[PDB]
């Protein structure tokens, strides 16, 4: 989930976009 | 230029900053 | 607790330490 | 709602964990 | 839900949402 | 003390409410 | 991405959300 | 400058990406 | 060192900064 | 007192260090 | 009282506290 | 660079005007 590609991995910007509403 | 790690209160800050006024969900069981 | 005057990323930093591992949902007005 | 509530009266922290999930 | 580990400014942020106007202390060597 | 309480360790909220004034 | 009503801090913030490893200049009026 | 425009009135990511090294 | 405009948590974050392993106190008026 | 004056008004790091413990 | 380690955003946020006004640079590539 | 300055070691307050315009 979000954890894994943004903390335990790293992300974009683009990336977390996908979680919003 | 290589990303960046985002843990815990920094992540749901990234998230507020990208998403904004659209609002977002933080669900890290998921 | 004490009650809580909260706007932009500081509203975010406190849904963070009310819910931790259970995430949040942030849904402001449009 | 919750996030116009707590920027412009105030809130408590048991408000806030309605939004949780 | 198991709990969260707060360090350094986390920790100081944490204190202020719990504590706010009653105030607080933070000290780490103790 | 707290650091080993809160951060080492882990603690809630509750526990955190011991610190304040 | 959307727009942002950033001051104080919080802009030092997104600029480093933003940029990364890049860095950033922080340059204010006088 | 930046600075002052996304505090007085908005600003974008990408006017801040502006600032990057 | 520059002077300093800080309201809520922005003030605690100072204080931790400042004061580090000290710890300080966080005393607002009632 | 302290938190007062850095709100209202401005404060320097030196008024701040008379809080450390 | 032996100092403190500042990384990421809270090395970013320290930056702002320090230099205000005067602004600064952030160049962890140098 | 600052990073090992003040992440990788440690640096004071006063180390850190150095990167102040
Ligand atoms: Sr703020
Ligand atoms: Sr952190």
């Amino acid at each position: 989930g979000i954890v894994e590609q943004c903390c335990t991995s790293i992300c974009s910007l683009y990336q977390l976009e996908n979680y919003c509403n | 230029f290589v990303n960046q790690h985002l843990c815990g209160s920094h992540l749901v800050e990234a998230l507020y900053l990208v998403c904004g006024e659209r609002g977002f969900f933080y669900t890290p069981k998921t």
